[PDB]
């Protein structure tokens, strides 16, 4: 459990355009998912709990600006819209919407759009306009295996709405599964550490890894503690933070305690410029490792 | 009138609420690629719904079903080509390889997620 | 069936001019050519493919760097065309054409060229400005029965242009008989064992390997198992893999086995210093077999 009072600092007032408020709203949202799932308020100030609150409510108004009349984002109004960074609003705000109260249209408007616009007929989620900062995407910046790590990324964000917008969007469940049988197809010829982790964490979600995977999924972790790959440790930071997921998924609980050590090892501690991904990613994996204690 | 029905790779493009009866009308979209038959509108009337339109499928080609007829495509984009219905396709025989006798074209036809293969023999 | 895994060597990035590009170009093409055909990409890796693919069309790209406005090629854009580098490009992109996107129009332009600029009344194909790289050109280099070697070499990049091309040149199919009116005319009276395993391939590709013709190649064979030369070995491995796609033309399977046998022990897998012609030539002659097992 990373220490409350080592997080003062990600609590942050989100300011900018259609990116960079999403780069300001994410620490402050996994902050107070982090720091409720670990119940340290006490140790950290229940009374900022309602000041953080406040940031979020701020962040999620002025992040709808940047709503295009299809219910797409990017970084303004007229620039061409972002697959990823519309899946990525639809991943904050999926955790958001137990914070504040966040309108279901703007959530579900965002889903149908990736489905209905974005899906490919196999399943693989396309993006046609990049964000402009390609430091807010974490491993998915390494530009090669793109279409298993985008449409992963973006297959965990719809898994993320399911609850929310199922009953919105019919075609959600189909969407959810041609998107699984890609990575499912896909996933015996990936390289990358990185990669392994974030769609052996979609698939994990659905059931899905299993047999050869699920040993190629546990067989790519080092010393079984990390999974990595060299370059950007941040990034490493980040698919390791999958792969807890995935495992805590696979209720596989005799192999997280030393990933989960790894992970409190690296006393990283989010923020910071590049740090978007790693931060959301860490945070919620270790809230739900302490969710998850039997 | 309650809530439209739900089509396969598509969506109302409106968000949806339980109470309509009557004269109201709803639209369809179909997913990417797919495309749209029937009238794009659907409208309330009697408390029943008019038909709502349906998704022909497009066709994805791969070059893993392609090796199995010692076929490629001729504008060579992979390796996997994603065809709309109605669109055709034009392959060629892959070096070494001739028409068949039970194969009429190396261009055929996407019909709802259907495209017809030609065979190829070998000399 | 040359294990896969010891044909790692053979992905290599393509770089330099006219020639050496394409003497990077040419065991990729050729490994990937292989590994398609002996259906090995799994004892190779599926991943690996996609990669080699790139290298390719990289190749294939900076090849046309070198491409002159008569659709002939050089080392130099500033110098005369080589008669054998222009044959050679035809041969290699000519079995990439389903590899890789290939412009019918370089590939036909540079067929019309070899036809109508260096062809002689006869048949004859000669050379007017010989590679740089005299090492690229294998068993050609040596300067004996050049006109039957060059004309043999030339006419089999013609023979597998032939179906591309066919229609954009008019031209084609008169300019194929007329240099094979010139190979069977003179075959008789060919002493080395490279150009009788050449000249013999030329002919049995369109059947006028025949009667006296066909005894004598059979018959110029070493132990019925090679053909060879005093000299390099590399000409004779070029040599025998030549012999064995005639043999294969002629669905003499009674004769090959010895002669697949003999190459196979030579354990030859490409690589080193010359080894254009003898990489490309026993790979596709290898491959073939495989293709050709009733």
């Amino acid at each position: 459990m990373l220490d409350a009072e080592r997080l003062k600092h990600l609590i942050v007032t989100p300011s900018g355009a259609g990116e960079q408020n999403m780069i300001g709203m994410t620490p402050t949202v996994i902050a107070v998912h982090y720091l409720d799932e670990t119940e340290q308020w006490e140790k950290f100030g229940l009374e900022k709990r309602q000041g953080a609150l406040e940031l979020i409510k701020k962040g999620y108004t002025q992040q709808l600006a940047f709503r295009q009349p299809s219910s797409a984002f990017a970084a303004f109004v007229k620039r061409a819209p972002s697959t990823w960074l519309t899946a990525y609003v639809v991943k904050v705000f999926s955790l958001a919407v137990n914070l504040i109260a966040i309108d279901s249209q703007v959530l579900c408007g965002a889903v149908k759009w990736l489905i209905l616009e974005k899906q490919k007929p196999d399943g693989v989620f396309q993006e046609d306009a990049p964000v402009i900062h390609q430091e807010m995407i974490g491993g998915l910046r390494n530009n090669n295996e793109k279409d298993m790590a985008l449409t992963a990324f973006v297959l965990i964000s719809l898994q993320e709405a399911k609850d929310i917008c199922e009953e919105q969007v019919n075609s959600l469940p189909g969407s959810i599964t041609k998107a699984g049988d890609f990575l499912e197809a896909n996933y015996m010829n990936l390289q990358r550490s990185y990669t392994v982790a974030i769609a052996g964490y979609a698939l994990a979600q659905m059931g899905r890894l299993k047999g050869p995977l699920l040993n190629k999924f546990l067989t790519t972790a080092k010393d079984k503690n990390r999974w990595e790959d060299p370059g950007k440790q941040l990034y490493n930071v980040e698919a390791t933070s999958y792969a807890l997921l995935a495992l805590l998924q696979l209720k596989d609980f005799d192999f997280v305690p030393p990933v989960v050590r790894w992970l409190n090892e690296q006393r990283y501690y989010g923020g910071g410029y590049g740090s978007t991904q790693a931060t959301f990613m860490v945070f919620q994996a270790l809230a739900q490792y302490q969710k998850d204690a039997p | 009138c309650g809530p439209p029905p739900p089509i396969d790779n598509g969506g109302i493009t409106s968000f949806p609420l339980s109470v309509y009866a009557p004269a109201s009308s709803v639209e369809y979209q179909c997913a990417n690629l797919y495309q749209l038959e029937g009238n794009k509108r659907i409208t309330c009337r009697n408390g029943q719904w008019s038909e709502p339109p349906k998704c022909l499928h497009p066709c994805v080609i791969s070059r893993e079903i392609m090796e199995n007829y010692n076929i490629a495509l001729r504008w060579t984009a992979k390796q996997k080509l994603y065809s709309r219905t109605g669109e055709s396709v034009e392959f060629v025989c892959k070096r070494g390889y001739r028409l068949s006798s039970r194969s009429h074209t190396l261009r055929t036809t996407c019909w709802d997620g259907k495209l017809e293969y030609p065979t190829c023999a070998k000399r």
